[PDB]
DNA sequence: TGCCTGGAGACTAGGGAGTAATCCCCTTGGCGGTTAAAACGCGGGGGACAGCGCGTACGTGCGTTTAAGCGGTGCTAGAGCTGTCTACGACCAATTGAGCGGCCTCGGCAC
DNA sequence: GTGCCGAGGCCGCTCAATTGGTCGTAGACAGCTCTAGCACCGCTTAAACGCACGTACGCGCTGTCCCCCGCGTTTTAACCGCCAAGGGGATTACTCCCTAGTCTCCAGGCA
């Protein structure tokens, strides 16, 4: 009653919905920061549904009688599904989209737009493109008295020109919404704070000294200045114990060696002397990206040389790189069992390699990468999701996946690499293990052993221990030791990851 | 100092780059201000020219556009400046 | 697939044809087109390798403009404005 | 190394009712330096030729002679004697 | 203005002068150099060839005609 | 060639015409004799070759001030 | 006076001969004329102002090869 | 002032079998000392611009690269790098 | 030694065109103006192998450049005497 | 082949050449997305081009005149070299003022 | 009518221009020798001129295929913004050994 009560008087006109509890005192946080007048950070969630919360904090605002002029900047993939969001969730607020080229920018600046704030003045949604160009053009000619931000971990840095763009603001009101805050250092959480509170987040030279006996109680201690209030002060539930609906995952990852062809390679990479040996056969610098290339497959360069567009017979790519060679064993597993396999990677180079692989395998091609436009995007994952489609492939870029594409259709998923971005990986999962799922996705990652990119690994488990900090306060597997792993923890080659909760 | 010659350019400067440049063993005292005034004479034509063209065409600038008209347009300039390419 | 794009015919069928209008040429034919790229290149070794002669005699592996104009001097056209 | 100043205040002695932009401070002084460079070796060269260990007046205006062209070099050699003589005159 | 576009003109000069010598880099300013050069002698070439053809009587322009504007300045490696 | 005391005269000439009272000497002249020479030539082997382009066996003088324009000496 | 009648037609015609002309158009002989004056006046213009330079009231094939040079004509055979 | 037993001395270990005229002689010298001249100069000049203050054998190099076309060039710094290399070796 | 290397350094110091040249440079020099030499009078020689006179001449000369390609192409603004 | 002039071997004293140390703005296979340009199709109309008649201007042969060219001849102004001595220019210490970097205003110019 | 943004005008600050003096020496100058250009003459003969004449070729016109040009339309690549972690140039300073200068012995290149 009490609950249902505070949802009505606090929120008068949210006509078109309603609030559970905890993001509802989380609008009632909201609103008493408004009434001190400072702007907060939102992180709440990996896309549980954020949108509502904004309808319930805004609102409040037009129910009060605040007539003032509303900001918002969000990505494009989702302005139309945020409009929708808005509209579904209270129609009694006026709205509209801004977007479009120059002549939409004519049409809605003749039309849609009085200078004097009133009732009649609607929520203006501009997208990214017009933040970083229409600066001018806008933001003098609008004293914009409420500004709120979407997808707010796009700020990674005070140099990234959206932010350049963006000190052409009457930053008044604020509200960053974002999902997991922290991007592999400390940087971006300082553009957020300055960008968010600058006239708190002045200067960085105090909080400058914590980028990495009586060290230990400091750990509190760097909590205790800032963010002993900060979390609080952040608008984001972690699950300790509210979405027990989240199904069982788990992970783990390889650790087997890599084969003969790859290493001579290297060694005569690392004294930087491979082109040396391919030209006895028939000068790249950037030493660490050639490893990892190598680390991929050794194709890449022959390939520099090549002009073997049509490239040389498969089994010669089954006998050259062990790591594709066991996911080939692996893959013979997958398709034994008949489950729905995704894979992920980093480069093209290697996608069409596999492509090439899975297509001469006798496998249907399924490719989908940013190089594909959107109308076909959306008929592949159709596809993909068409029940009677016996498909079991899916080949995706892991970097393009940052539409929102929605795919938890799938049964299993391969990540078959690891990005040095560690929540990049958590949406790659997300992809396919966002509530609804029916399935134990089950999720394979090929490392290879004694290579640069374990040290890559561990530096991205360091990572993800930064955001653990932050949030709180060689063998081959068998047959036997697969069927034991995927039963339906420790062991040599393979490493589950540990609970990264910390006790329920 | 240069009013002992009339001359409006850095005698000093040019001095210091002929010498800088050890173009010669030994430097004669009149040969910066020669210097000096063969290169105002080339300013103040170019620059006459360039005031001319800004007339010419009712502007009160002048920009690269001006140049390479004016140095086109004049023979002696043209002449002087065979192989020449003006930016922008 | 592999793909290796031509490179060379990068200068656009409209981009010969506005250096042409540019340079006052009325009517063109075919051939001109690869003519061009004939010329472009050839016109193109030369002031490379006046720059990577400049470029190993500073003892630098990067190119740079101060370089540059002065190969273009070497060659024989004098280039302004860039403060060489 | 710079001239702008002294590119200014040359436009404001023989126009100064008219402006000047950036880049024409550029290629004017690109010209002023080149024009420079070119008169300076040649008058280097040919005291190298005549087996004169010095430079001076006279080799600069044969230089300036055989760089220029003809109309402006005899305008230049006049108005660089009156200059010589006020020189002199000191 | 510039008229040949930036990104294909900087694959141009980068791969001709990697096959001339290894080991090389460029810059913007480098790359705006040779672009202006570029432009300046095709422009030039443009110019001689087009006066060669209004000389043959003809209008329309030809790599004949390309071929003895170069022939004359003689720059042929 | 050209007669060599015809083109001394001819150099005499050009030379009154600039300034006066100026001394020649063998060698100098026979220089000057084969610079013409060589350069009248060359002009003449390129205006050949426009004439050629130009389709017809005769050479005109504007074939000659075409090849002077394009040289681009005035 | 006039004195550049001396340059006469067939020495055109074999100087042509030489160049590998075949047919020779009547006009030719003038314009000829004045291209060996234009030439020749630059020439010797270079040649005087290097005598100007060097005191003396001669011409001499040293400098004369230095004024050769300097006009993008380099020549071997008198030093 | 020539280099004339050299060139004699030259052709006599290259083709013993055909002699040379004085005047092929003297333009061959002219050509000798004109490269002379312009190696000379071109190798100055470099040094200038690197406002550098001394020559040594690296900038003969880029003088020598710059002012040889190709396979002359190529010959030319092979033989010039086994005489430096013997210079030092003495 | 080949070419006088006291005596070029003799001619360089009169240049007085640096500071003072490099060590070896002279005769890295003498060396280029050796090869430089050599290959002009190797085909003055094939020159005059062809026309089987026992002194190269001018003539041998200018055709030698003349024929040959890469010596055209560096001698190409120079004119030969007779 | 004579010799005398320059060419070559040895000691020392600096100062450029190389070597070691330190930093950061530049580089690299991928993505979204966004425009203006660029690639392909087609009708056509202008021009490139083959062929013919002409009539006129240039090549060819030969008689006729012409001065360029060879061989001396005299002569002298100006070049090539040398001795002097004198003014002028390199080197160095103290001084400043005008040239160079930062800061701000205000008028021309597409809109 | 206007606002916006880059050039014109402002001051503060420092190191090269200035002055003076000294002293060493390159040029200004006079003067000589000689020689090479220069005016002059004469003889000789290949060469230039003129002219008739033929003929072939520039030219102007005619007549026919073909292929850029414009225009339209659909694709897509440049251009931009951004992600990722490191390295080659920039810069500074130290050190040390190469050789300029010099002197002394001797041989080779010009006449």
């Amino acid at each position: 009653e009490t609950v249902i009560k505070l949802q009505n008087e606090l929120c008068p006109l949210l006509t078109g919905g309603q609030l559970k509890s905890y993001q509802l005192k989380g609008v009632k946080w909201l609103i008493s920061l408004w009434q001190n007048g400072l702007n907060g950070i939102l992180a709440d969630q990996m896309g549980l549904g954020k949108t509502i919360q904004t309808i319930g904090f805004l609102s409040h605002l037009k129910g009060n009688g605040l007539d003032g002029p509303y900001l918002v900047i969000a990505p494009l993939s989702t302005l139309s599904n945020w409009f929708n969001e808005i509209a579904r969730f209270t129609p009694s607020i006026n709205a509209i989209i801004y977007h479009g080229d120059k002549n939409q920018r004519d049409e809605l600046r003749r039309k849609h737009m009085p200078k004097t704030v009133g009732p009649k003045f609607p929520i203006v949604i501009t997208s990214y493109e017009v933040a970083m160009n229409d600066a001018k053009r806008i933001l003098r000619h609008y004293p914009w008295k409420y500004v709120v931000i979407d997808e707010g971990h796009r700020l990674k840095n005070h140099k990234c020109k959206l932010l350049r763009e963006l000190k052409h603001l009457k930053m008044d009101n604020k509200l960053l919404l974002t999902g997991t805050p922290l991007q592999n250092n400390l940087s971006e959480l300082w553009s957020l704070l300055n960008f968010i509170l600058p006239d708190i987040f002045t200067s960085h030279d105090e909080f400058e000294s914590w980028f990495d006996e009586e060290e230990e109680k400091r750990r509190a201690q760097v909590v205790s200045k800032l963010h002993g209030i900060l979390r609080p002060f952040i608008l984001r539930r972690m699950k300790c114990d509210v979405e027990l609906s989240l199904p069982r995952k788990k992970e783990i990852i390889m650790y087997a060696t890599m084969t003969d062809h790859q290493k001579k390679f290297q060694e005569h990479l690392v004294n930087n002397t491979l082109e040396a040996h391919l030209g006895e056969n028939a000068k790249l610098n950037n030493l660490v990206i050639q490893l990892r290339k190598n680390c991929n497959h050794p194709d890449l360069l022959q390939g520099q040389i090549d002009g073997s567009y049509l490239y040389p017979p498969v089994e010669e790519i089954v006998g050259q790189c062990g790591k594709f060679r066991l996911l080939e064993r692996l893959l013979v597993r997958l398709f034994a069992n008949n489950h729905k396999v995704l894979i992920f990677s980093q480069w093209t180079k290697l996608l069409d390699i596999m492509d090439y692989y899975f297509s001469e395998k006798g496998f249907e091609v399924c490719r989908i990468d940013g190089s594909v436009k959107l109308d076909e995007r959306r008929r592949q994952i159709k596809d993909f999701s068409d029940e009677k489609s016996s498909c079991s492939i899916f080949l995706l870029s892991t970097r393009a996946g940052g539409l929102g594409i929605n795919l938890t259709a799938a049964d299993t998923c391969i990540l078959y690499d690891s990005d040095w971005n560690p929540q990049m990986d958590l949406q790659a999962m997300d992809r396919c293990h966002r509530i609804g799922q029916t399935k134990p996705v089950h999720v394979y990652r090929l490392s290879t052993a004694q290579s640069i990119e374990t040290r890559v690994l561990k530096r991205a488990y360091s990572k993800l221990k930064l955001e653990h900090v932050v949030i709180g306060q060689q063998t081959d597997i068998s047959d036997a030791d697969l069927d034991r792993l995927l039963d339906r923890v420790k062991g040599p080659g393979w490493e589950v990851v540990l609970p990264s909760s910390g006790g329920m | 100092k240069s009013m002992k010659a009339g001359l409006q350019f850095p005698v000093g400067r040019i001095t210091r780059f002929l010498k800088k440049g050890r173009y010669a063993q030994r430097l004669g005292g009149g040969a910066p201000v020669y210097m000096a005034a063969v290169l105002e004479y080339l300013a103040a034509e170019v620059l006459e020219l360039a005031g001319n063209a800004a007339r010419d065409n009712k502007k009160s600038r002048i920009i690269p556009r001006h140049l390479l008209l004016a140095i086109r347009n004049d023979e002696e300039l043209g002449k002087l400046l065979s192989g020449v390419t003006i930016a922008h | 697939r592999k793909v290796l794009r031509d490179n060379i015919q990068g200068i656009t069928k409209p981009a010969i044809r506005r250096l042409a209008r540019r340079g006052g040429v009325k009517r063109i034919s075919g051939l001109i087109y690869e003519e061009t790229r004939g010329v472009l290149k050839i016109f193109l070794e030369n002031v490379i390798r006046d720059a990577v002669t400049y470029t190993e005699h500073a003892r630098r592996k990067t190119v740079t403009a101060m370089d540059v104009v002065y190969a273009l001097k070497r060659q024989g056209r004098t280039l302004y404005g860039f403060g060489g | 190394e710079t001239y702008k100043i002294y590119i200014f205040k040359v436009l404001k002695q023989v126009h100064p009712d008219i402006g000047i932009s950036s880049k024409a401070m550029g290629i004017m002084n690109s010209f002023i330096n080149d024009i420079f460079e070119k008169l300076a070796s040649e008058s280097s060269k040919l005291a190298r030729y005549n087996k004169k260990p010095t430079i001076t007046s006279r080799e600069i205006q044969t230089a300036v002679r055989l760089v220029l062209p003809g109309e402006l070099a005899k305008h230049a050699v006049s108005e660089g004697t009156k200059a010589v003589t006020k020189f002199t005159s000191s | 203005e510039l008229l040949i576009r930036k990104l294909p003109f900087q694959r141009l000069v980068r791969e001709i002068a990697q096959d001339f010598k290894t080991d090389l880099r460029f810059q913007s300013s480098a790359v705006a150099a040779l672009q202006e050069a570029a432009e300046a002698y095709l422009v030039g070439l443009f110019e001689d060839t087009n006066l060669c053809a209004i000389h043959a009587k003809r209008v329309t322009i030809m790599p004949k005609d390309i071929q003895l504007a170069r022939r004359i300045r003689g720059e042929r490696a």
